[PDB]
C-alpha cells in the first residue's frame, strides 16, 4: 500500500 | 515495492522540526517587537509587509510541536479531531501568507524604486492595508477547502491514530485521487508558482533600474551597487531554494502515481517529503534575516529591542 | 452681500410635482448646511429638510416624505427641493436657511425671501401660548415659550433659538441658543431664560420691533417651530 | 451628541479629509533650495530654470513638479531658518568658477572662492543634510577659461594649482569642492559645468532628483 | 560719513545705556518675596499643580 | 579719538548697571524659597492628542477661551482646534508655508501668521462669508517673523529676524513703533498681563524690556551663554522666563533686573525651543530638542515632571488661561493636551 503523504506531516496536499 | 523503512528519518525529522521552532519563534518574535515598538518613528513603506510576514511566520511554527511529536509517535496523533483541523488551517494560511507577503514586498519594491515619478499614487493607492487585506482574506478563502477534509480516527486500527484529509466526506473513492491531483496543482499554482513569477519579474526590473543609477564609478558607489545587487538574489534565490524542492517532490510523487513512477527512487522520493517540509520550514526562519532584518537602520532599531 | 434668492412655485395640481430652486451668492455656499422651511398662509412656521455641507446627512420631516427630495449642487451654488405629490396642506411659503456648525458658530443665521407655493382644489412641541400682546413704544415687553423636553444637553448650553417675522419680512435671527446676539441686530433684543420656559426681553420697543417672535428648537432633528406671538402696536 | 454636535464632527471630517488631500498632493512634489554664495549666477540660474523675504518658483520638468527656494535675501542667522529646509530632496549650490583671479572685491585678502568654499563646507557638512545630496553648480565657466588663458590659475591656489590648461583648472577645482564632503556616503555632490548659453541644467537637475528620489525609495524600502 | 555714523551710534548707545541706569531698582529678596506672595495666593486655583476632580475636567469627562 | 572716549563712557555707564545690579543683590531666590513645601512629581497624561497636520508645528497659541486653539505647520495650514471634543473648527491655508509663529486674538475674532516671508498675515475668523479670508498683510520688516501677539483687534506686536521689533495698526498698515534696539537675530517677544510693557529675547543672549505706549528699550537682561529662543511673562507682570540652547532657562525679575533662578540639568544638553509659565506661576513648562517637554518648579529650581511623548523636539508649547491644560506641540506633526 502506498502511503499518501498525508497522514504524517502538516501541509496535506 | 513501497514498505517506507527509514529509522534515521523518523529519529530525525523531530528534532529538525524543534530545531526550526527554537529558530524561527525568536527570529520572528524580535521582528514583531522591532516592528510594533519603533513603527511610529520610522515610518518605513515596508512595516505593514514586513509586519504580516512575521506574524505569517510566527503561526507558522507556533503549531510545530505537536506534529513533530505526532511523526515520533510513529503516528498517533494524540489530539483533537478539530485541534489539528486548527493546525493545518493556520500552517496552510501561513504558508499562503508568507509567499504572498513576499510578492507584496516586491511589487511594493517595483512601484517604489521602477517607475517613481509615474506610479506613485497607484503605489499609494494599492500597497497598503487593502493590499494586506485582499492577501489575508485570499489566503484564507484559499485555505478554505482545506479543514473541509481532515478527521481524525485510524484505519489500520492498530492503535494508529493519524488526520488524514478524508476527501470522501466530500466526494467518492472513485474520482478521490483524480480530484486531489487537480487541488494539488491548483495549490501549486497559486503557491510557489505565481508570486515567484512576479516576484522575480520584478526584482529583475528592479535590477535593471538599480544597476545604472547606483553605478556610479566611485569606490563607495562600487560597494553600495555591489551590496544591493548581492541581496536581490540572496533575496530572490533564498525563497527559490527553500519552496522549490516542496512543490518539486510534492509534484513528482503525484505525476508518479498517475505515472507508475518505478520504486528505484521511492526510497528517498517517499521520505524525501519530510526533509522538503523541513526546508520550506527553515525558509520561513529565514525570511526575518533577509525581508527585515538587513537595513542597519531596522537593525539598529532591533537593538534598542530588548 | 449674502443674498439667498429662491425660485419655482405657484399653483400646482392636485398629487402634482415642482422642483423648489434656491440660488445662493454672498457666502461659502459648500460650507453651510441648507435648509427647507414652509410657513402656512396664515399660521407659523415649521421645517421641511436639511442638507448638509458635504451631503453628508439628509434629514426630512415627518409630514413630508420621500416625496420631498433635497439636492445640493456645490458648483453653481443652487439649492433644490423637489416634490412627488402635493397634498392640501403643502399650500405654504417655502423659506431657505444657511446653517453653519463649528463650536462657536450661528446657525440660522441667514434666511431668504421666499417663494409662493398654493395648491388647487415624540417631537417637542413648542407651544408660546401667547398669540397677541398690545405694545407702547419704548414699552420693556416679554415674550415666553415653552417646550416638552428639557433643552439643555450635556455640552452645557441650550439649543432654543429666537426668531423675528416683521411684516410682510423674511424670518431673522434675533438670539441664537439661548439669548446669545446674533450678527446685525440690535442689542434691546436681549434673551434671558433657562429650564424647560423660556422668557424674552425686547426693552426699549421700537418700530422696527413689530411683528411676530417664533421658537425653534434644536436638540432633536424634527425641529419643532411655534405659533408665534404677534405684538399689535398699540 | 446634539445634532449641532454631530453638525461640528462632520465637518472635521471635511476638513480632515481636504487635509490629507493636500497632503498627499505636496508629498508628490520636489522641494529643491536655491542656496549659493554668489548672486550673480543665482539670478541667471533661477530665471533660466524658471522659464523681500524667502521667493518661490515652480517648474515642471517631465511630469515632476518643482519648487525652489531662494533664500539669498534673508540676510539673517542661517542657524535659525535652516532647520526649515530639513525635507529638501537636494540643494541647488552654485557657485562662481570665475572667482579665481578676483579677491571677493570686499575684503582684498580672502578669495571669494576661498570664502565660497568655506560656505559649501558648512552647509554640505550641516546637522539637517545628513541626507540631502547637493546639485553643485559651477557657473561662469565662460569667464574661467578666458582668465585661465589670461594668466594660470596658481594666483588663487599657490598650493599645486595644476596646469595652465582649462579642464585641468577646473576638474582641480572641481575635486576641491568635491572632497570637502566628508560624509561621501550618505550623499552625493553631482557637480556640472554649465554654459551661460547651456539650456541642459534643468534637465540635470531632473536628472539629480530622479537619482535622489530613487535612493530615498530605497532607503525607505529595507533595501539599503 | 561712516565715522560720523559711527560717532552717532555710539552716541545713542550711551544715551541708552544713562536711561537704562537710571531705572530705580528694589531688592531682589523683594522680589522673591512677591513672587512667593503672587504663587501662595494663587495656589488654590491652579488646576495643574493640584489635580481636579474628574467630573470638574473638561477633559477627562 | 572720540569713538574710544565714547567707547570708554559706554564701558563705564555697563560697570555703573553692574554695580548696582550687584548691590540690590541681596538674597537669593533659591534661598528665599528653600523653606517652602516641595511641590512634587506632577505626572500629566495626554488627554487630547490632537492629529491631522502633516509636518513639523512650528508655533501653537491658546484662544481667550481656554477651549479654542490655534496651531502652525511647514504643510501650510493654520488649524482652529476645538481641544473638548477634537474637532477642527477651520482650517487656513496659508501664503507662504514657512511659518514661525502664530497668534489668537484675545477677542477671537483674528488670527495672525508669519515666517520666512517677513510678513504678518493677519486672517479674519468671523465673516458673513462663511470663511477665513487674510483681512491685512503687515509688511515693512526686511527679516523672518518669528513672534507676534496681539494687543486688540486693532493692534499687534511683531518680533522679526532682524534686530526690529514693530508695534503695528491693523486699519492702518503704516508701523506706529520702531522698537529698535537690539543687536541681532530676536526671536521671541512676550506680552504683560495689562498690555503696556512687553518683553522680548534675541540672540545676542539679552533680553530687551520695551515700553509700547512710547518706544523704548526701558531694561536689558544679560547672562545667557547662546541666544535666547522662548520667553514668557510671569502671570504677575514683574517677571519673565527666557529659554537658550545653551541648555539652560532662568527667570529675570523687572523691578530688580537681575537674574532669579536659573533651571538647568546635568544630563540636558539639548536646546530649549518654546518655554511657558502656568497659573500661580509655580510651574515652568519649557520644551526641549531632547523630544520631551519639562516641568519646573519656579519658585525652587528642580525638576517636578517631565511631558514625554513627543517623537521630534518639543517646537511649541502653551497653557490655557484658565491653567486646566497644557497644549504641546512638537515636529513630529502631533499636538497634545496634557492636565
Amino acid at each position: 500500500q502506498r502511503p499518501r503523504l498525508s497522514h504524517k506531516g502538516p501541509m496535506p496536499f | 515495492c513501497e514498505y517506507t523503512d527509514w529509522k534515521s528519518s523518523g529519529a530525525l525529522i523531530p528534532a529538525i522540526y524543534m530545531l526550526v521552532f527554537l529558530l524561527g519563534t525568536t527570529g520572528n518574535g524580535l521582528v514583531l517587537w522591532t516592528v510594533f515598538r519603533s513603527s511610529r518613528e520610522k515610518r518605513r513603506s515596508a512595516d505593514i509587509f514586513i509586519a504580516s510576514l512575521a506574524v505569517a511566520d510566527l503561526t507558522f511554527v507556533v503549531t510545530l510541536p505537536l506534529w513533530a511529536t505526532y511523526t515520533y509517535r510513529d503516528y498517533d496523533w494524540p489530539f483533537g479531531t478539530f485541534f489539528c483541523k486548527l493546525s493545518s488551517y493556520l500552517i496552510f494560511v501561513n504558508m499562503y501568507a508568507s509567499v504572498f507577503c513576499l510578492t507584496g514586498l516586491s511589487f511594493d519594491r517595483y512601484l517604489a524604486i521602477v517607475r517613481p515619478v509615474a506610479n506613485a499614487r497607484l503605489r499609494l493607492r494599492v500597497s497598503g492595508a487593502v493590499a494586506t487585506a485582499v492577501l489575508w482574506v485570499l489566503a484564507a478563502l484559499l485555505a478554505m477547502p482545506v479543514m473541509v477534509l481532515r478527521t481524525t480516527g485510524d484505519l489500520e486500527n492498530t492503535t494508529k491514530v493519524q488526520c488524514y484529509m478524508d476527501y470522501s466526506m466530500v466526494a467518492t473513492v472513485s474520482s478521490e485521487w483524480a480530484w486531489e491531483v487537480g487541488l494539488g496543482v491548483s495549490s501549486t499554482t497559486v503557491g510557489f508558482v505565481v508570486p515567484f513569477t512576479i516576484m522575480l519579474t520584478c526584482y529583475f526590473f528592479i535590477a535593471q533600474t538599480i544597476a545604472g543609477h547606483f553605478r556610479k564609478e566611485r569606490i563607495e558607489g562600487l560597494r553600495k551597487r555591489r551590496r544591493l545587487l548581492s541581496i536581490i538574489v540572496v533575496l530572490v534565490v533564498t525563497f527559490a531554494l527553500c519552496w522549490m524542492p516542496y512543490h518539486l517532490v510534492k509534484t513528482l510523487y503525484m505525476l508518479g502515481s498517475l505515472l507508475h513512477w518505478p520504486c528505484d527512487f521511492d526510497l528517498f522520493l517517499m521520505n524525501i517529503f519530510p526533509y522538503c517540509t523541513c526546508i520550506s520550514y527553515v525558509n520561513s526562519c529565514l525570511n526575518p534575516f533577509l525581508y527585515a532584518f538587513f537595513d542597519p537602520r531596522f537593525r539598529q532599531a532591533c537593538t534598542s529591542m530588548l | 452681500d449674502v443674498q439667498l434668492v429662491e425660485s419655482g412655485g405657484g399653483l400646482v395640481q392636485p398629487g402634482g410635482s415642482r422642483k423648489l430652486s434656491c440660488s445662493a451668492s454672498g457666502f461659502a455656499f459648500s460650507s453651510f448646511g441648507m435648509h427647507w422651511v414652509r410657513q402656512a398662509p396664515e399660521k407659523g412656521l415649521e421645517w421641511v429638510a436639511y442638507i448638509s455641507s458635504g451631503s453628508g446627512t439628509i434629514y426630512y420631516a415627518d409630514t413630508v416624505k420621500g416625496r420631498f427630495t433635497i439636492s445640493r449642487d456645490d458648483p453653481k451654488n443652487t439649492l433644490f427641493l423637489q416634490m412627488t405629490s402635493l397634498r392640501s396642506e403643502d399650500t405654504a411659503m417655502y423659506y431657505c436657511v444657511r446653517s453653519i456648525y463649528y463650536y462657536g458658530s450661528s446657525p440660522f443665521d441667514f434666511w431668504g425671501q421666499g417663494t409662493t407655493l398654493t395648491v388647487s382644489s415624540s417631537d417637542i412641541v413648542m407651544t408660546q401660548a401667547t398669540s397677541s400682546v398690545p405694545v407702547t413704544p419704548g414699552e420693556s415687553v416679554s415674550i415666553s415659550c415653552r417646550s416638552s423636553k428639557s433643552l439643555l444637553h450635556s455640552n452645557g448650553n441650550t439649543y432654543l433659538y429666537w426668531f423675528l417675522q416683521r411684516p410682510g419680512q423674511s424670518p431673522q435671527l434675533l438670539i441664537y441658543r439661548m439669548s446669545n446676539l446674533a450678527s446685525g441686530v440690535p442689542d434691546r433684543f436681549s434673551g434671558s431664560g433657562s429650564g424647560t420656559a423660556f422668557t424674552l426681553t425686547i426693552s426699549r420697543l421700537e418700530a422696527e420691533d413689530v411683528g411676530v417672535y417664533y421658537c425653534m428648537q434644536h436638540l432633536e432633528y424634527p425641529l419643532t417651530f411655534g405659533a408665534g406671538t404677534k405684538l399689535e402696536l398699540k | 451628541l446634539s445634532a449641532e454636535d454631530k453638525a461640528a464632527v462632520e465637518r472635521s471630517k471635511m476638513i480632515d479629509r481636504n487635509l490629507r488631500e493636500d497632503g498627499e498632493k505636496a508629498a508628490r512634489e520636489v522641494k529643491l533650495l536655491l542656496l549659493g554664495a554668489g548672486e550673480s549666477g543665482k539670478n541667471t540660474i533661477v530665471k533660466q530654470m524658471k522659464i523681500t523675504g524667502i521667493v518661490e518658483t515652480h517648474f515642471t520638468f517631465k511630469d515632476l513638479h518643482f519648487k525652489m527656494f531662494d533664500v539669498g535675501a534673508q540676510r539673517s542667522e542661517r542657524k535659525k531658518w535652516i532647520h526649515c529646509f530639513e525635507g529638501v530632496t537636494a540643494i541647488i549650490f552654485c557657485v562662481a568658477l570665475s572667482d579665481y583671479d578676483l579677491v571677493l572685491a570686499e575684503d582684498e585678502e580672502m578669495n571669494r572662492m576661498h570664502e565660497s568654499m568655506k560656505l559649501f563646507d558648512s552647509i554640505c557638512n550641516n546637522k539637517w543634510f545628513t541626507d540631502t545630496s547637493i546639485i553643485l553648480f559651477l557657473n561662469k565657466k565662460d569667464l574661467f577659461e578666458e582668465k585661465i588663458k589670461k594668466s594660470p590659475l596658481t594666483i588663487c591656489y599657490p598650493e599645486y594649482a595644476g596646469s595652465n590648461t582649462y579642464e585641468e583648472a577646473a576638474a582641480y577645482i572641481q575635486c576641491q569642492f568635491e572632497d570637502l564632503n566628508k560624509r561621501k556616503d550618505t550623499k552625493e555632490i553631482y557637480t556640472h559645468f554649465t554654459c551661460s548659453t547651456d539650456t541642459k541644467n534643468v534637465q540635470f537637475v531632473f536628472d539629480a532628483v530622479t537619482d535622489v528620489i530613487i535612493k530615498n525609495n530605497l532607503k525607505d524600502c529595507g533595501l539599503f | 560719513s561712516n565715522n560720523t555714523a559711527s560717532i552717532a551710534q555710539a552716541r545713542k548707545l550711551v544715551e541708552q545705556l544713562k536711561m537704562e541706569a537710571n531705572i530705580d531698582r528694589i531688592k531682589v529678596s523683594k522680589a522673591a518675596a512677591d513672587l512667593m506672595a503672587y504663587c501662595e495666593a494663587h495656589a488654590k486655583e491652579d488646576p495643574l499643580l493640584t489635580p481636579v476632580p474628574a467630573s470638574e475636567n473638561p477633559f477627562r469627562e | 579719538s572720540e569713538l574710544d572716549q565714547l567707547r570708554q563712557e559706554a564701558e563705564q555707564l555697563k560697570n555703573q548697571i553692574r554695580d548696582a545690579r550687584k548691590a540690590c543683590a541681596d538674597a537669593t531666590l533659591s534661598q528665599i524659597t528653600n523653606n517652602i513645601d516641595p511641590v512634587g512629581r506632577i505626572q500629566m497624561r495626554t488627554r487630547r492628542t490632537l492629529r491631522g497636520h502633516l509636518a513639523k508645528i512650528y508655533a501653537m497659541h491658546w484662544g481667550t477661551d481656554s477651549r479654542l486653539l490655534v496651531s502652525a505647520s511647514q504643510d501650510g495650514k493654520l488649524i482652529i482646534w476645538d481641544s473638548y471634543t477634537t474637532n477642527k473648527v477651520h482650517a487656513i491655508p496659508l501664503r507662504s508655508s514657512w511659518v514661525m509663529t502664530c497668534a489668537y486674538a484675545p477677542s477671537g475674532n483674528y488670527v495672525a501668521c508669519g515666517g520666512l516671508d517677513n510678513i504678518c498675515s493677519i486672517y479674519n475668523l468671523k465673516t458673513r462669508e462663511g470663511n477665513v479670508r487674510v483681512s491685512r498683510e503687515l509688511a515693512g520688516h526686511t527679516g523672518y517673523l518669528s513672534c507676534c501677539r496681539f494687543l486688540d483687534d486693532n493692534q499687534i506686536v511683531t518680533s522679526s529676524g532682524d534686530t526690529t521689533c514693530a508695534l503695528w495698526d491693523i486699519e492702518t498698515g503704516q508701523q506706529t513703533t520702531t522698537f529698535t534696539g537690539h543687536t541681532g537675530d530676536v526671536m521671541s517677544l512676550s506680552l504683560a498681563p495689562d498690555t503696556r510693557l512687553f518683553v522680548s529675547g534675541a540672540c545676542d543672549a539679552s533680553a530687551k524690556l520695551w515700553d509700547v505706549r512710547e518706544g523704548m528699550c526701558r531694561q536689558t537682561f544679560t547672562g545667557h551663554e547662546s541666544d535666547i529662543n522662548a520667553i514668557c511673562f510671569f502671570p504677575n507682570g514683574n517677571a519673565f522666563a527666557t529659554g537658550s540652547d545653551d541648555a539652560t532657562c532662568r527667570l529675570f525679575d523687572l523691578r530688580a533686573d537681575q537674574e532669579l533662578m536659573t533651571y538647568s540639568h546635568d544630563n540636558i544638553i539639548c536646546g530649549i525651543t518654546s518655554v511657558s509659565f502656568s497659573k500661580s506661576g509655580r510651574l515652568l513648562l519649557a520644551g526641549y530638542d531632547d523630544f520631551n517637554c519639562n516641568v519646573w518648579d519656579a519658585l525652587k529650581a528642580d525638576r517636578a515632571g517631565v511631558l514625554a511623548g513627543h517623537d521630534n523636539r518639543v517646537s511649541c508649547l502653551g497653557v490655557t488661561d484658565d491653567g486646566m491644560a497644557v497644549a504641546t506641540g512638537s515636529w513630529d506633526s502631533f499636538l497634545k493636551i496634557w492636565n
